[PDB]
């Protein structure tokens, strides 16, 4: 006698938006913003080094929390905010820079520079840096004239770079607590440090003068660093307040650098990371960090996008 | 008593498809879903979704820091242009998924459309439309005739001579 | 000095609505317009205007200075990052626009066409299409008649001895 | 007898652009690219200072023109393009920065820092700074020698920042027209100045030499600053050529700054300002200012884009 | 030996134009093309490509360097910023697409069905809708007869009586 | 007794993209995607120059290799890998924000800045600089003492600029091998370099060193630069290790510039550049480099997007 065509619905209707409605209700739809956060560090496939309370750039001139770190090798570098760079007071120029460099190195590859010395003291050792006893940047040598107020002598040391990747150089300037402690360690009169490349050029001149206490300390000892082309020489020309390098670094390959507040886990694994966790979802938005990184779903400012999975729900007539 | 089609409402017991029929005759009341139009509908949903999961390929890396605060002057610049990205995605997001469940609600409307316009060429001169989405059919339509309209095997040749009769008359 | 309905023009005399009625008969010729297409086309218009005044939250501060310019490189950076998000939002507002206007007009022929079509399944066989968008009634349909389809009471069952009557010799 | 189903039309159709059409009339439509300007900076509700010919960086260092702005508070900060952070002839280093975190600083709170002296003058002043008489920098202290030529004591002043926020610390180096000019002033030899802090290190030296006369002046005094962290001290060592801070700032809460060329109106309320003026605007998008600033619609190359608000206008056979 | 229209297949000896007409009659089989529906189609399709061919009037300047590689942070910064606003076009340029080629294939089945409708609407009470797409004449309709229709000059008057006297037994 | 609706079809359908489906058949689609790259500079109706040798900044101190282009004029201009800014080993200080000025200077146009000079000698020269013998930057003027050894008198020169258009100064730092060699050129004790402006100031020192070899020289020669405002004044006043300038620089008009490796080509017309050629194209994207430059469609990731130019293809039933 008759026959009717229709068409599916709920009494369980979500609603959605379109470009004309707000808030129209479909029989089903999904959500385009990821929210849900896994408050780990999804290390599974990835070689991770957790630096803990050495800075990632403190791998490079090796105060005593990166002992560990020296020649370190890895796909995920994590960096905590416990972290330091420093034992003796002090602070890379061009920081940040570096850091970025280190993160997608894949670790380091240290080897001797071969400089060496002659009338001169080089085992310059502070309280800062506690190793056993007193003790310095494991990969640093601390220069001082030989006895006291003696004069330092000029020298140039210069360094080759025979390997077919950039060499990661770095060196020091110490600046003493005053023009006095100055004169004691590199003896009197005007001192001058000047780096030369076939690519880079830059000078530098301590600056003696009362600092806070840091450490115990009121000198700082400021770091300096350039890549170093293949085949290419970095000479050194130096008559004190100069903290010389004993070994180059070299970047192994390459990898990623987050800097998160989470334990790792092995077990689960990811791609997206941020500071709080791995984001781990199909989504292409997330609303949890606008400065999650690697592999990573769009970040939005809306914490909810409903996707219609299905037709305009329309309830029956009783 | 009567039944009623998708112009006044949906099925809430059409719990095994997206689209279907229902009739009443001698046998009585019926509900069977269509398998072409529901799967349709299916596979262009299915097909949006497989679309918004095509993962980038492109890696972002850190370019300032949460613990060692970068230079002011350097560090608005990055801010500012991380906000104006942010404004552009959050945009896209919103207009995206608004266009797209548009597009959702019309291709489905279109679907039920395409149903219900087939049938009408199925019963030919044999049916009327009642005006809430059904087709009174003008002869006798047991379960084996209504079955025959589902899977398109109805011969509208067969029930011309009392169909015409009744319409006039 | 007949009469012509939406396939082959506007009406600009329709003055209180969008969509709308235009008949003649015994009593002469009228127009009334039709609520609920009108309703409908409005309110999915008024939807449109209301999402895109919807705000943003996002407050933008002063990276450059339009006194003392800044350093060259820095400069140019910011310049040519501005101005290549200016090409992004040019781009979105040109295609949203564009993309809008593509739909309301869709949808406002869309609300005319259901309209036609609601008016077929009322008049059942009572009516032909003219062709011009109009339907010839082939029985009398005084000024009451003529409402009764325009709020849906329309009863084919009483006109429909005269009128197949009337479209068969 | 006939019933016919139409739509309305107009003879006043307006054209709108479509994804296949260009110039398809349609029967009504609306702006969405704003083009309408207030030339005026509608301040109704926001706190408001127009420095005028005070510079926001003067705010902090105290030139004559900014002496009622020594401790402003405002929601809304306007630079004037006359305004000078300036009396004696110099610059900021890193100034652009600095004007930044002032703009949205909500004003500056300013307290004494507590420096105290011996064996030397601090009643520098200069010609550039009429205030009655000749005179200097309200926050600033010009440090001189004692008579005449006579040598400058080595000096070490400090201060310990014993709030909750961060301390705007502002210090100058006097570069004066001739070494002549600078032994009359800070004595013989050469001088120098260190600023420590525990996250901050830098040094500097004078520069004695001719540069071209700016408000009578060949020589510059260049400013440099830092911000202290709560608990944290700043350390000065210095010998000459120095220009010393009498009071520090802190900032006051939030705010926002703009550079404007026209009248403050306080009867209009508005969010969002450009150089020009205030735009107050529902619209999504604006074609006055790329550069606006605050709350505003996104700015476009297109002067207009219409939105069709009405259906396709189809003209009525006549 | 039968013939099909839109609703299982296209004709691709359908060479002179994008939509068209076939017949059958004592004369025999024949194919032309219809002007207005194809036009239409391709005043669209074109005007698409005209709103995608409009050059953009903004110039892009070096911003870094490819012989002396810049400074690192800042070289990181404009990398970053390249890389994110590739993003968004690449994101635009696959929406874009997707977004028109969608309009593009939909606007194409309107005109098909607004072709239809139309000799729907032309030859009145004097044909039947086959299913296939196609339109059984219930009168004699020789090649002249079926250019009336291509050309929209078919008077359903003329054959009503013919056609109407056919379809009833 | 028949007519049939149809729509036309093809045996060989071309397969695009939508909202729902991937590979859709269509009669016909078109490429939105440029991949077509012409391997040349397509310079009609742009006055170019082809710099070779010669680098951008060369252009303005005037080494041998850029004797040509001392005052050039161009609409296009062109850098080469093999191009260089120097002669005697250095490098510029803000190299790239000063590249970036020159590309879009339409050329150089040179005025004699006419500084004097007494007891000093002027010619200096070396071997790295060839020029039938040996020589110095054409622009420039190496200032010594005047025999050996003899001290470098205090000077100060000052110049200004009359025209309506800013000037481009530079001037160069020499760091000698050592400081028996700066000795030996400008005498004895420290050497002073001041630049002073009205909206400019700094201070140079030099920094004697043992440096790599580069073209048999171990010293370098670092060059600063500064624009001078119209009406304004830039005066130096120095002791020696002062490269001095000879003449100044003024931007011609208008211009682009690009650095690539391929021919120029001057009966084609283009305007998109990249290193590897010109893209003429009317498509919106193109996935040939990200770098291109000038008017240029938007560079994509993908290496193609089809768009439907034709209804959906369905074949006919056999
Ligand atoms: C600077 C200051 O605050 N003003 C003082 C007050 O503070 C003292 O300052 C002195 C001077 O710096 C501090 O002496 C330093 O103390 C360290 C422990 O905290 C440590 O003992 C330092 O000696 C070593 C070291 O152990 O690291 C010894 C190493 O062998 C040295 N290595 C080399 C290669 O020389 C090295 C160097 O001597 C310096 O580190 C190089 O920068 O360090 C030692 O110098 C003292 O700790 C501070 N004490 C306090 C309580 O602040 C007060 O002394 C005050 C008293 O009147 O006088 C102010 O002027
Ligand atoms: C430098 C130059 O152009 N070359 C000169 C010519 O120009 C004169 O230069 C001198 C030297 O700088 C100028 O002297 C200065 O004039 C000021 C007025 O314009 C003012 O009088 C300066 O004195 C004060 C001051 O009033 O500000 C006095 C303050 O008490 C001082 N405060 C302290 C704490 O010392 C202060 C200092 O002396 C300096 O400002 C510190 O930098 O300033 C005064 O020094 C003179 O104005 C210039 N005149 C002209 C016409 O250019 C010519 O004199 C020329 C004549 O042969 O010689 C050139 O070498
Ligand atoms: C520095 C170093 O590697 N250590 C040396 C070794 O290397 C030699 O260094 C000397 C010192 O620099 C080099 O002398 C220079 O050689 C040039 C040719 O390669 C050239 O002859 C330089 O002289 C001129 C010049 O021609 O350019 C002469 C100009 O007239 C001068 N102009 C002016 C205005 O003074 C000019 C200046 O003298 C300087 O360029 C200013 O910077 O340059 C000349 O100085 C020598 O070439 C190097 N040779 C080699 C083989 O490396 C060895 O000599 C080694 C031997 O024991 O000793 C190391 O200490
Ligand atoms: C409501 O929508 C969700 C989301 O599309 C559907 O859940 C999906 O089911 C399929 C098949 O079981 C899975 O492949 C997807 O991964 C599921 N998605 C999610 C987010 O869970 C669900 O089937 C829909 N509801 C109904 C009744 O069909
Ligand atoms: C033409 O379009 C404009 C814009 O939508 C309509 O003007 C609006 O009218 C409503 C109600 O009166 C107001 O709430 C809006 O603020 C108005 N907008 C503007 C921009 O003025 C106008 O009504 C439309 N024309 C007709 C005849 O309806
Ligand atoms: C297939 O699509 C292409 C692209 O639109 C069509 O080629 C165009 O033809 C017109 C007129 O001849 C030209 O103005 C365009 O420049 C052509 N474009 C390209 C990219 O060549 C082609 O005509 C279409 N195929 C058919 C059968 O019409
Ligand atoms: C960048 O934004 C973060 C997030 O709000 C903020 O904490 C940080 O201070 C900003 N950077 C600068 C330099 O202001
Ligand atoms: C930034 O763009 C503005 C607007 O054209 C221009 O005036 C200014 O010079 C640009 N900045 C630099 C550093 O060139
Ligand atoms: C910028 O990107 C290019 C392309 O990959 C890369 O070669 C270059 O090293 C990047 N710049 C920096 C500073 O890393």
């Amino acid at each position: 006698d008759k026959i009717c065509l229709g068409h599916h619905a709920v009494s369980n209707g979500t609603k959605v938006n379109t470009l004309t409605e707000r808030g129209v209700e479909v029989v089903n739809a999904t959500e385009t913003v990821e929210r849900t956060n896994i408050p780990r560090i999804c290390s599974k496939g990835k070689r991770t080094v957790d630096l803990g309370q050495c800075g990632l750039l403190g791998t490079i001139t090796g105060p005593p929390q990166c002992d560990q770190f020296l020649e370190f090798s890895a796909d995920l570098i994590i960096e905590r905010r416990e972290g330091s760079d420093v034992c003796y007071p002090g602070k890379f120029v061009n920081e940040e820079a570096l850091r970025q460099i280190l993160r997608e190195s894949g670790g380091i590859d240290k080897e001797a520079m071969g400089f060496t010395y002659s009338g001169i003291r080089t085992n310059g050792a502070t309280s800062a840096c506690r190793r056993s006893g007193s003790s310095f940047y494991a990969e640093m040598k601390w220069l001082l004239s030989n006895t006291d107020n003696a004069a330092f002598p000029q020298m140039t040391k210069s360094y080759k770079n025979t390997r077919k990747s950039p060499a990661l150089i770095v060196w020091g300037i110490h600046h003493s607590v005053s023009t006095a402690e100055q004169t004691k360690l590199y003896g009197s009169g005007n001192k001058l440090v000047t780096v030369g490349s076939s690519n880079y050029q830059q000078s530098f001149v301590p600056s003696p003068g009362a600092r806070p206490q840091v450490n115990g300390l009121s000198g700082r000892i400021d770091f300096h660093w350039l890549m170093l082309n293949p085949n290419d020489t970095v000479t050194f020309s130096f008559n004190g307040a100069f903290i010389a390098p004993d070994r180059a670094s070299f970047l192994r390959g390459k990898s990623m650098g987050i800097q998160s507040g989470v334990q790792v886990d092995a077990n689960c694994e990811g791609d997206c990371y941020h500071s709080g966790g791995t984001i781990i979802s199909n989504l292409p938005f997330q609303n949890i960090d606008s400065r999650a990184v690697g592999k990573c779903p769009r970040y939005v400012k809306q914490r909810s996008l409903l996707l219609a999975t299905g037709m305009k729900n329309v309830p029956e007539i009783p | 008593g009567a039944i009623a089609g998708f112009i006044e409402n949906g099925w809430e017991g059409l719990i095994d498809g997206w689209y279907g029929f229902r009739h009443q005759n001698a046998q009585g009341e019926g509900t069977a879903a269509d398998y072409k139009s529901t799967q349709s509908a299916i596979d262009q949903i299915t097909g949006k979704l497989n679309r918004l999961i095509e993962k980038t390929n492109q890696q972002f890396e850190l370019i300032d820091n949460e613990f060692n605060e970068v230079e002011k002057q350097i560090g608005n610049v990055i801010n500012w242009t991380r906000d104006s990205i942010t404004e552009v995605w959050s945009y896209n997001a919103e207009l995206l998924v608004a266009m797209e469940n548009q597009h959702t609600i019309d291709l489905a409307d279109s679907e039920m459309d395409k149903l219900y316009e087939r049938v009408k060429r199925q019963l030919r001169e044999n049916a009327e439309e009642d005006g809430t989405g059904c087709f009174e059919i003008f002869h006798k339509c047991d379960d084996d005739c209504m079955a025959s309209i589902r899977n398109n095997t109805y011969d509208h040749s067969k029930y011309r001579e009392e169909a015409m009769q009744n319409r006039i008359q």
